[PDB]
C-alpha cells in the first residue's frame, strides 16, 4: 500500500503492475480522511475464499460472470483490495426483510 | 334536459375470422371491413405480467 | 392454431450472418435483368420483377413450385450487379478496416505483437474468462523479431492452457460461455482495438506511410495524396522491398485492398467477428461487406397495392427497376470499353466514365436498402431499412403487438345483477364469436343441438371441421342439412391416416366460457382480467359489474372495452385461474384491494346495518333469497339456513345486521369456523347518538354484533370485512361475498330507496347565526394581515397613505406579494376552518343518518366534508397557482374593488356558499380557480407511457426461478431472493396482523392444512439456526453496522423457505417474537409461532412470477397520479426520469443532507450554514458611485459603498480582510479584462448592416502606500487604491484610460462583474440552509455536492450519515451498494410525497437491475447495450443498427428473452412457460 500526498507521475504509475505476483495499491491521504465502509449506506462487504465462491457458484448453478457485478475500481473494492474473479458477500439491511445476504463478482 | 347528439356505440365491432394483410398475414385495420382489435405492447406486457404464456401465445 | 395439427420440429436458436453471392446464385429461382414488369396484353415479362418463377401472379401458376397464389409461398430471385457495391449497413465497418490497413505489406498499421495481444484477449473472451484476458497483459519479457515472436508464443501458450484448464471443468463449454458482463468486456476490447488501429499513422511492420482515406454521407471513398515528408519516407524505405522478393477510389480497389488484408490478418479478425468460438471454421472474407448480387424478394412480398378500383405500383419494384436500368447501362459501358485500344494517353475520360458508372449503381443499391443514404430526387421512396422502421417499426407494430382474431369491442354499461367475475355479452357478439370444440362421447348431445341451431340461433355453431381437415359452413344451410350433419358428428373415421382425429364444432360462445376483458391504457395487469361470459338477451352493450370499476380505471362515461375470446383450453385455464378477476383482489403495487362496491351499495349498507333497521320474517327471508340463490350455486349448505329473530315478543323481528350474518352463514364453508374481526368505521360514534359503539365493527364467529358497514368494509379498502374474508376463506369466497352483498344492497335500494335534496343542504336558524357571526370577523382579517406583512404598529387604517405606499412596494415584487398572499390566506383559512367546525354538523337543519348529503361524505359513497362545507358554509379563499387572486398594475384585483384594497373579498375570499349563491366578484374569482385546474390538465407534457415502456422492455425476462432467486431471461442473476424474503406482495398483508391470526387460529390452521405437508418439510434445522443468528444479533445491538458479527448470516441465506419451517426474514422474526412477549393470552404461544411460520411459508412468491413486468407496472401505473405541477427540489415524473430513464450525473437539484451533532447548537449550525454558503461581491455592496471625469485621460473614480461591517459579518460570515483580498486580486483583474474586451467590441463592429436581412424574432498610512504600490505593479490601468481598514465600510480606486478610449458605460460594466465575483465559495456548493428537523433528525440541506469538503467539517457533521440525492456522486465516492441504496431511497421520496405506497421489493429489483454491471445504468438505449438478446434490442429502437451489430458479431440468438420468443413464435419462458409437461405412459 502506497499512500501518496498530492499526485503520482504518469511514468511512475506504470511501475505499479510491473512485479507479479506482488500487488501494489495507491491511495490519496485526502481520500482516506473518512472511512467509506463506516457510512450507514455502505453495507458489510466480505471477500470470499476460493472455496466459498466455489460453493456459491454450485448452490445457484451460476457461472462467474452470471452474478451481479462490482467494478475493480469501485471505492469498496479498492478498500478491501479486490482482484478480478474474487466474490464479495454483502450483508445489507432491508426495510422489508432486515438482514439480507447478497453477492457481487469483482471484474 | 338536453339530449346530446353523439351515439357513443359507433365503434361497436366483433371479429371471428376476417380479412388479413398480404405481408403480415395479420387481421386488417377497419371496423366496417371486419377488422381486428389491436393487442399492443402494453397488453403484451400485461399478459407477460400475469405469467400467462398461453394467453400471449 | 389447430390442436389436431401438432408440430414435431422447433426452432431452438437463430444465427445472424451474411449471404454470399455464390449462395444466392444457387438458391435463385430466376435471374432478374429486365426493368419492365409487364409485357403487352398484360402478362409478366420474362426476366422482370413479376416473373412467374418468383411465384404465382395474375391468375397464373408459379413456374417453380407450380402452385396457385394461395398455396405458393413465393420464391427468391437475384439481380447480377455488373460491378461490386458497398453494402450500406456494413460500409462504416469496411471503412474502419480500410483506414486501419497498410497499402504496402497489406497488414494493419498496428504492430503484429499488439494485434496478437487483442486476438489473444478476444479468443479468451469467446469463453467466459475475463480474468484470464487481463492476466495476459501481465505476460511481458525497436524490439527484435526473435524476441517478439517468443512473446507471441508465450501468450498463445497461456491462451491454449487457460482455455483447456477451464474446458476441463464446468467453467466453459466447447461452444463457449457468453454473459452480459462477458459481452461488455468484448464490446470494450473490439472498440479499443479499432481505436488503436485508426490512431497509427506510419505502419509499425514496414515503416511506409499509407495515403489517408476520406468519406462523404453517401457510400463513396476518396484517397488524399501524401505530403512531401511522407513521399521521401517511401523512397528511403524502397530498397528494403527489393531484398525480400484527393482522388476517388473504385469499389473494386477497396475490395482488393481488404481482400489481402483480411487474408493476412485472418487470425485476429476470426475473433473480432465471432462472439463465441467459430465451430463452423468459416473464413472471414472481405466480400461479406460487398454486394456482387441483390436478392429479389418473392412476388408475394412485392404485390401491387389495390385501393378500391385503382391498382397502385409497389414501391420496392420501382426501386428494383432502377437498379436494373443502371446494370444494363454499365454492361454496355463495359462492352464499349472492351471494343477500344492502341490510342490512349488521355485516360482521364475512361476513369471519369468508370467513376460515374460506379457512383450511379451504388446510389441505386443504397436507395433500395436505406433511402437516407441516397442522393436527393426532385419525399423519396422508402428503402428496406425504412420498411422495418416506418413509424414504431415492424417489430413494434407487427411482432410485439398484433391485430387479433376472435375479439370484439363495445361501450361498457353498468350492471349489479351479474356476478363480479362475469361480463354481460350482447347476443350480437355471442352469434359471431365461436370456440373450436372437438366432438366426443361426453359432449355429442350438447354439440348436436348447437349444429341444429346453426349460426343465428344461440347457443349454436357457425361451422363444423371434419377429421380430414376440411371445413363445412353451416351459414347457408337450412334446418334439414344441419340435422343430417349432427347425426354424422360421432361417425368413426374410415381413413387410417386420420383415425386419431375427431370432428370439431365451431360453437357459439356459451355461458361457461372465458373472455379477456381489456380497458386501455393497460397500465397494470389488473386492467386485463379474465371474465365469465354471461349472454344477456336484447343487449347492444357490454355489461360490467361495479366491483371491476377500480382495476380497469373505467368509468361508465361512454368508455370502451376490448373482449378477447381465447381459442384453446390452455389459454382458457390461464384466463380462469391466473388472469381471472377473483385472483386480482389485491394489486401487487402495495398489496391493497382494488375490488369492492362503489356508491349505492355503500349508502345502502349504512342504512341496512343501522340499529333502526328492523325486518319481519317475510321481509328477512326475501332479502336472503334475493341475493343468495342455491340454484346458481351461491350456497354451501344446499338449504338456506336462517338465524332466529332478535326480537321474539311482541312481534318476531330480525335486525339489519342479522341479514349480513345470514349471508356469510350461507356463502362461507360449513367445515370452517366463523370469521372473528374487530375493525372500525368511517362514521364516528357521535353521529349515532349517546353511548353508541356503532364505529367498532365487530364480527364474532361470523356474526355482525356491533357497528355498521362503510366503504371501509366492503369497498376496495384494506383490513375490512371483505379483505378479512379473503385472508381466512380465500379469493373465491370473497368474490361470492362481494356479488352477494352487491345484489342485497341493489335489492335493498329497490325496496328502500335513497335520495338527496334541498333539505340535506339547509342549516338551522341557530347554525346559520353562527355562520354569519364567525364570517363577521373576516372583514378585519384582510387589513390585519396587510398591516402585519407591511410592518405597522397599532394597526393603521385601511385608507392610510403610508400603508398604501407600502402595499405598492409589495405589488411590484413577486416575492413580496407571495409573503402578503401566504399570510392573508392562512388567516382567512383559519376563519373558514372555524365556520366549518362550528356549523358542520352541529348547525345543520337535517342531520345524519337522514341528511343524505352528509351521509354520502361520511360513508365514503361519494364526496367529502370539504365539498359539504362549500355547499352549506363557504367556498373559502380561491387559491390561484399557490397564491391568491391575480392583481392588475393599478393595484386592483377587479374594476369593482378599490386600488390596494385591504379586504379578504378583494383577495378572492368567498364568504358565500353554493346553497345561498355567490356574488359576481366571487363568481369571477371562482371562475379563475375553477379554470386553473383545467389549464394544468392542458399544459402537462409529463407522461408515464415512455417511463413504463423503458422499464418493461429491460425487465420483461426478469422472473422468480425454481431456486427462489430473481433471474433474467438469459439466466443471469439479478437478486438472490425477492425483496430478501421471497414474499408475494398479494400475500404480505395479515402476515403481521397477529391478533387477527390469533382470533382466527383454528380457521387459518384448517386453511394452511399442515397434515399433508409435515412429511415434505423440516421442522428444526432452520428453527435452531434462527436462534444462533438472534444470539449474535443481540450481542452487537449497540455496536455499529461495520463492527457487527459476520459469523452467522441470515437463516434465509442457508435454508430454503419452502422446505424449512423457520427460515423466515429477520424482520418477520423480530416482529413475531415481539408480539409473543408484549401479549400474554386454547392456543399456546409456541403453537401460534408455528402457524405464523407456516403462514410465511404459504406467502412465498411462486417460481415463474414475472416480478420484472410487475415491478415496472408498480412504478408506472401510480406515477400517472403525479402528472400535476408543484403546489425547490425536482419532484414527480421529471425526478423519476432523472433516475430510471436517464441516470443523470448532472441532476437539476443536487443536494447533500448533513446530520449535525447534539453538541452543535442551533446558532452554531446557522453560523456554519453561512460559512459554507457561496458569497458574492454583489451580496455585500450597497451602492457603487462612478464619477467619470475627462481631464489632461478618462478618469474613473469607482467608490464601493458596502453595508456596515457588523451587518455582512453577521449575515454572510465574511470579514473585512476577506473583502480586501477578493477586490485586490480577483475583482480588479476581472474588471480590467472586461473594459479591454469592451474597447475591442467598440472598434470591431461600428454598427449593424443596413439592407442586409437579419434573423426573425419567432492622507494615507505607510502600510496602505506599500499595498497600493504593489497593486499598481500588478494592474495595467489603476492609479489609486484606498480601502476602509479601520471601520470597513468602503473601497475607493481610480482607473486611468487613454484619450482614444472615449465614452463607456462603467456602472453597467462594474455591476455585471460584482455579481460574477465570488468572495468565498466551497467547490460545487451554492447554498447551505437549516430546515425543520426531518422526523426528529437534526440535519442541514446543501444546494450542491462535494463529500471530501464536508469530510473536513467532522466537528459539525457526522461523516458516516452524510446523505445525497445525486446517485452518480454517491457511486463515485462510496461505491455501487451505496448508489443502489440511494436509488431505492430517492425513488421512495418521489412516491411518499404524493402519499403513494409502492412495495420496496419493486424498488430493490429496479435498483439491482440498474447496478447489475457495478455501474449506474439507466432504462434506455445506453444501458441496454449490455444485453444478450439482439431481438429484444431490435424491438426497442434502431432495429437495423442492432441487427448490423448482431451480424458483425456472428451472434446466436438463444431465444431466451420474452421479445425473442414472440419474434419466432416460441412460448414465453415466464410463468406457465417456466417448465415442461410430460405424460406418464404405462406400456414399456
Ligand atoms: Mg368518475
Ligand atoms: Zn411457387
Ligand atoms: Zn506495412
Amino acid at each position: 500500500i502506497f499512500v501518496y500526498q498530492n499526485n503520482i507521475t504518469p511514468s511512475a504509475m506504470k511501475l505499479v503492475p510491473s512485479i507479479p505476483p506482488a500487488t501494489i495499491e495507491t491511495f490519496n491521504e485526502a481520500a482516506l480522511v473518512v472511512n467509506i465502509t463506516h457510512h450507514e449506506l455502505v453495507p458489510k462487504h466480505i471477500r470470499l475464499s476460493s472455496d466459498e465462491k466455489r460453493e456459491l457458484l454450485k448452490r445457484y448453478r451460476l457461472k462467474e460472470s452470471q452474478l451481479p457485478r462490482i467494478q475493480r475500481a469501485d471505492p469498496v473494492a479498492l478498500y478491501l483490495g479486490l482482484k478480478r474473479g474474487e466474490v464479495v458477500k454483502i450483508i445489507r439491511k432491508s426495510e422489508t426483510s432486515g438482514r439480507y445476504a447478497s453477492y457481487r463478482i469483482c471484474m | 334536459y338536453q339530449r346530446l347528439r353523439h351515439m357513443v356505440n359507433d365503434k361497436f365491432q366483433v371479429r371471428s375470422t376476417g380479412p388479413v394483410n398480404s405481408l403480415t398475414m395479420q387481421p386488417v385495420k377497419g371496423r366496417k371491413r371486419h377488422g381486428g382489435i389491436r393487442v399492443g405492447e402494453m397488453e403484451r406486457d400485461a399478459l407477460i405480467g400475469h405469467g400467462t404464456s398461453f394467453l400471449l401465445q | 392454431m389447430d390442436i389436431s395439427k401438432p408440430v414435431g420440429s422447433e426452432i431452438t436458436s437463430v444465427d445472424f450472418g451474411i449471404l454470399t453471392a455464390k449462395e444466392i446464385r444457387n438458391l435463385s429461382a430466376k435471374q432478374i435483368t429486365n426493368p419492365t414488369v409487364l409485357d403487352n396484353l398484360g402478362h409478366p415479362v420474362s426476366g422482370g420483377l413479376y416473373d412467374l418463377a418468383l411465384g404465382a401472379f395474375l391468375r397464373n401458376l408459379c413456374s417453380t413450385c407450380g402452385l396457385d397464389e394461395k398455396f405458393c409461398p413465393g420464391h427468391q430471385g437475384h439481380i447480377e450487379l455488373p460491378v461490386p457495391c458497398y453494402n450500406p449497413l456494413f460500409f462504416n465497418q469496411l471503412y474502419i478496416y480500410l483506414r486501419a490497413s497498410c497499402l504496402f505489406c497489406h497488414h494493419f498499421r498496428l504492430k503484429s505483437v499488439e494485434v496478437h495481444r487483442y486476438a489473444c484477449k478476444l479468443r479468451l473472451l469467446q469463453y467466459g474468462l475475463i480474468d484470464e484476458s487481463y492476466k495476459l497483459d501481465e505476460i511481458t519479457l525497436d524490439i527484435s523479431s526473435t524476441l517478439l515472436n517468443e512473446l507471441k508464443s508465450k501468450r498463445s501458450e497461456y491462451v491454449d492452457m487457460a482455455i483447456a484448464k477451464a474446458l476441463s471443468d464446468g467453467r466453459t463449454t466447447e461452444r463457449g460461455s457468453f454473459t452480459a458482463t462477458v459481452n461488455d468486456e468484448r464490446k470494450k476490447l473490439v472498440h479499443e482495438f479499432h481505436k488503436k488501429l485508426l490512431s497509427r499513422g506510419k505502419c509499425d511492420n514496414c515503416g511506409m506511410f499509407s495515403p489517408k482515406f476520406r468519406k462523404d454521407g453517401f457510400t463513396k471513398i476518396f484517397e488524399t495524396a501524401l505530403n512531401e515528408k511522407q513521399i521521401t519516407n517511401n523512397r528511403v524505405k524502397g530498397f528494403i522491398r527489393q531484398d525480400m522478393i484527393s482522388t476517388y477510389i473504385l469499389s473494386t480497389e477497396v475490395k482488393n485492398i481488404l481482400d489481402t488484408v483480411f487474408r493476412k490478418e485472418q487470425c485476429v479478425l476470426q475473433y473480432v467477428f465471432h462472439s463465441r468460438p467459430n465451430l463452423s471454421r468459416k473464413l472471414v472474407k472481405a466480400d461479406s461487406f460487398f454486394m456482387d448480387v441483390l436478392v429479389v424478394p418473392p412476388t408475394r412480398f412485392r404485390l401491387p397495392s389495390k385501393l378500391g378500383e385503382e391498382v397502385h405500383e409497389n414501391s420496392q419494384n420501382q426501386l428494383l427497376s432502377k437498379v436494373l436500368t443502371t446494370s444494363l447501362l454499365i454492361r454496355d459501358l463495359n462492352d464499349d470499353l472492351s471494343k477500344l485500344k492502341v490510342s490512349l494517353e488521355d485516360r482521364r475520360v475512361i476513369f471519369s466514365r468508370l467513376m460515374n458508372a460506379f457512383v450511379t449503381i451504388q446510389n441505386d443499391v443504397n436507395a433500395f436498402i436505406d433511402s437516407t443514404k441516397a442522393q436527393g430526387r426532385t419525399v423519396p421512396i422508402p428503402g428496406v431499412k425504412q420498411a422495418l422502421e416506418k413509424k414504431e417499426g415492424l417489430f413494434r407494430k407487427h411482432m410485439m403487438g398484433k391485430r387479433v382474431n376472435y375479439a370484439a369491442r363495445s361501450v361498457i354499461s353498468p350492471d349489479p345483477n351479474i356476478e363480479t367475475n362475469e361480463i354481460g355479452v350482447p347476443p350480437v357478439f355471442a352469434v359471431k364469436l365461436t370456440y373450436p370444440e372437438p366432438v366426443t362421447a361426453y359432449n355429442i348431445a350438447e354439440l348436436r343441438q348447437a349444429v341444429i341451431n346453426g349460426p343465428d340461433k344461440w347457443p349454436g355453431a357457425t361451422q363444423i371441421q371434419n377429421e380430414d381437415g376440411s371445413l363445412v359452413s353451416l351459414i347457408g344451410m337450412s334446418v334439414e342439412q344441419r340435422k343430417a350433419l349432427a347425426n354424422q358428428l360421432l361417425t368413426p373415421s374410415s381413413n387410417v391416416s386420420t383415425h386419431t382425429l375427431n370432428k370439431k364444432v365451431y360453437r357459439h360462445i356459451k355461458n361457461r366460457d372465458v373472455v379477456l376483458m381489456n380497458r386501455q391504457p393497460t397500465l397494470h395487469k389488473a386492467s386485463m382480467m379474465g371474465h365469465k361470459v354471461r349472454v344477456l338477451p336484447n343487449e347492444k352493450t357490454l355489461r360490467l359489474h361495479y366491483a371491476n370499476t377500480g382495476a380497469y380505471n373505467a368509468d361508465f362515461d361512454g368508455d370502451e372495452m376490448n373482449m378477447h375470446f381465447p381459442q384453446n383450453e390452455n389459454a382458457r385455464a390461464e384466463a380462469l385461474n391466473l388472469a381471472n378477476t377473483d385472483s386480482q383482489y389485491l394489486t401487487p403495487t402495495s398489496g391493497s384491494p382494488v375490488r369492492g362496491l362503489i356508491q349505492d351499495h355503500i349508502s345502502a349498507g349504512v342504512w341496512l346495518t343501522s340499529k333502526d333497521s328492523f325486518f319481519t320474517r317475510e321481509q328477512y327471508q326475501q332479502y336472503i333469497y334475493g341475493c343468495i340463490r342455491p340454484e346458481d350455486g351461491h350456497t354451501t349448505r344446499s338449504k338456506i339456513v336462517t338465524l332466529p329473530p332478535t326480537i321474539f315478543k311482541p312481534y318476531p323481528l330480525w335486525t339489519g345486521k342479522q341479514i349480513i350474518t345470514t349471508v356469510l352463514l350461507n356463502v362461507t364453508p360449513p367445515d370452517m369456523p366463523g370469521i372473528n374481526l374487530i375493525s372500525k368505521n368511517k362514521i364516528k360514534n357521535e353521529y349515532w347518538g349517546k353511548g353508541s359503539l356503532e364505529n367498532e365493527v365487530l364480527f364474532k364467529d361470523g356474526a355482525l354484533l356491533c357497528g355498521i358497514l362503510d366503504k371501509s368494509q366492503y369497498g376496495a379498502s384494506k383490513y375490512g370485512i371483505v379483505h378479512s374474508l379473503h385472508e381466512v376463506y380465500g379469493p373465491e369466497v370473497a368474490a361470492k361475498v362481494l356479488s352477494v352483498l352487491g345484489r342485497l344492497f341493489t335489492n335493498y335500494i329497490t325496496a328502500t330507496a335513497f335520495t338527496c335534496g334541498m333539505d340535506d343542504l339547509r342549516l338551522t336558524a341557530e347554525g346559520n347565526k353562527w355562520r354569519t357571526d364567525i364570517l363577521k370577523t373576516s372583514v378585519d382579517t384582510g387589513r390585519e394581515a396587510a398591516a402585519e406583512v407591511t410592518n405597522l404598529d397599532k394597526d393603521t387604517p385601511a385608507d392610510d397613505p403610508e400603508l398604501l405606499k407600502r402595499l405598492q412596494e409589495i405589488l411590484r415584487d413577486n416575492n413580496k406579494s407571495g409573503i402578503l398572499d401566504a399570510v392573508t390566506s392562512s388567516k382567512v383559512n383559519a376563519i373558514t376552518s372555524q365556520v366549518v367546525s362550528k356549523c358542520v354538523p352541529d348547525g345543520t337543519m337535517k342531520k345524519f343518518p337522514c341528511n343524505s348529503m352528509q351521509a354520502m361524505a361520511l360513508s365514503g359513497a361519494k364526496g367529502s366534508n370539504v365539498n359539504v362545507s362549500q355547499i352549506m358554509c363557504l367556498l373559502g379563499q380561491q387559491a390561484l397557482e399557490g397564491r391568491r387572486v391575480p392583481v392588475m398594475v393599478s393595484g386592483k384585483t377587479l374594476p369593482s374593488f378599490k386600488p390596494y384594497e385591504t379586504d379578504a373579498m378583494a383577495g378572492g375570499y368567498v364568504k358565500g356558499r353554493f346553497y345561498s349563491g355567490i356574488k359576481p366578484q366571487e363568481y369571477y374569482f371562482h371562475c379563475m380557480a375553477g379554470r386553473e385546474g383545467l389549464i394544468d390538465t392542458a399544459v402537462k407534457t409529463s407522461r408515464s407511457g415512455y417511463l413504463q415502456r423503458c422499464l418493461t422492455k429491460q425487465l420483461e425476462g426478469v422472473h422468480v426461478s425454481y431456486d427462489n432467486s430473481i433471474r433474467d431471461a438469459d439466466g443471469t442473476l439479478v437478486q438472490f431472493m425477492y425483496g430478501g424474503d421471497a414474499i408475494d406482495i398479494t400475500k404480505e398483508s395479515h402476515m403481521t396482523q397477529f391478533e387477527f391470526c390469533l382470533d382466527n387460529y383454528y380457521a387459518l390452521l384448517k386453511k394452511y392444512n399442515p397434515s399433508a405437508l409435515i412429511e415434505h418439510l423440516d421442522v428444526e434445522s432452520a428453527l435452531k439456526y434462527s436462534k444462533k443468528t438472534l444470539k449474535y444479533r443481540k450481542k452487537h445491538s449497540k455496536e455499529p453496522h461495520y463492527k457487527q458479527s459476520v459469523k452467522y448470516d441470515p437463516v434465509l441465506a442457508k435454508y430454503n423457505p419452502a422446505k424449512y419451517l423457520g427460515s423466515v426474514s429477520e424482520n418477520f422474526q423480530d416482529k413475531l417474537e415481539s408480539f409473543l412477549d408484549k401479549n400474554s393470552k386454547g392456543v399456546n404461544e409456541k403453537k401460534f409461532r408455528a402457524l405464523m411460520q407456516l403462514k410465511y411459508m404459504r406467502s412465498l412468491i411462486n417460481p415463474g412470477e414475472a416480478v420484472g413486468i410487475i415491478a415496472s407496472q408498480s412504478v408506472g401505473e401510480p406515477s400517472t397520479q403525479m402528472t400535476l405541477n408543484t403546489f425547490n427540489v425536482t419532484l414527480g415524473i421529471p425526478r423519476l426520469r432523472e433516475i430510471v430513464m436517464t441516470a443523470s450525473a448532472a441532476i437539476k437539484t443536487p443536494q447533500m443532507t448533513l446530520p449535525i451533532w447534539n453538541d452543535v447548537s442551533d446558532e452554531q449550525a446557522d453560523t456554519f450554514c453561512k460559512s459554507i454558503s457561496k458569497v458574492l461581491l454583489s451580496e455585500v455592496i450597497d451602492k457603487v458611485i462612478v464619477t467619470e471625469t475627462t481631464g489632461t485621460a478618462r478618469s474613473y473614480v469607482i467608490h464601493m459603498r458596502f453595508f456596515d461591517n457588523n451587518e455582512y459579518s453577521e449575515e454572510y460570515d465574511v470579514s473585512k480582510e476577506e473583502l480586501q483580498n477578493v477586490i485586490s486580486n480577483q475583482f480588479i483583474h476581472l474588471l480590467e479584462a472586461a473594459i479591454v474586451k469592451e474597447i475591442k467590441k467598440q472598434k470591431r463592429t461600428t454598427g449593424p448592416d443596413i439592407g442586409v436581412a437579419v434573423p426573425r424574432l419567432q492622507n494615507m498610512n505607510k502600510v496602505q502606500r506599500d499595498r497600493q504600490s504593489a497593486i499598481i505593479s500588478h494592474h495595467r490601468f489603476i492609479t489609486k487604491y484606498n480601502f476602509d481598514d479601520e471601520s470597513g465600510k468602503w473601497c475607493e480606486f481610480k482607473l486611468e484610460l487613454a484619450a482614444d478610449t472615449e465614452k463607456l458605460l462603467m456602472v453597467n460594466i462594474v455591476e455585471e462583474i460584482c455579481r460574477k465575483s465570488i468572495i468565498r465559495q466551497i467547490p460545487h456548493i451554492d447554498r447551505c440552509v437549516h430546515p425543520e428537523p426531518e422526523n426528529g433528525k437534526r440535519v442541514l440541506v446543501t444546494e450542491g455536492v462535494n463529500f471530501q469538503a464536508m469530510w473536513d467539517q467532522e466537528a459539525f457533521i457526522d461523516v458516516d450519515g452524510i446523505t445525497s440525492n445525486d446517485v452518480a456522486a454517491v457511486l463515485k465516492t462510496y461505491g455501487v451498494e451505496a448508489a443502489r441504496n440511494t436509488i431505492v431511497n430517492e425513488i421512495n421520496n418521489v412516491f411518499s410525497r404524493y402519499a403513494i405506497s409502492v412495495s420496496f421489493r419493486h424498488l430493490d429489483l429496479i435498483a439491482d437491475m440498474m447496478t447489475r454491471q457495478g455501474t449506474y445504468l439507466a432504462f434506455n438505449r445506453q444501458g441496454m447495450e449490455t444485453s444478450t438478446s439482439s431481438f429484444m434490442k431490435m424491438s426497442y429502437e434502431t432495429t437495423c443498427q442492432f441487427l448490423t451489430k448482431a451480424v458483425l458479431d456472428n451472434e446466436r440468438e438463444q431465444l431466451d428473452s420474452p421479445s425473442a420468443r414472440i419474434v419466432v413464435g416460441k412460448l414465453n419462458n415466464v410463468g406457465t412457460g417456466s417448465f415442461d409437461v410430460l405424460a406418464k405412459v404405462p406400456n414399456a
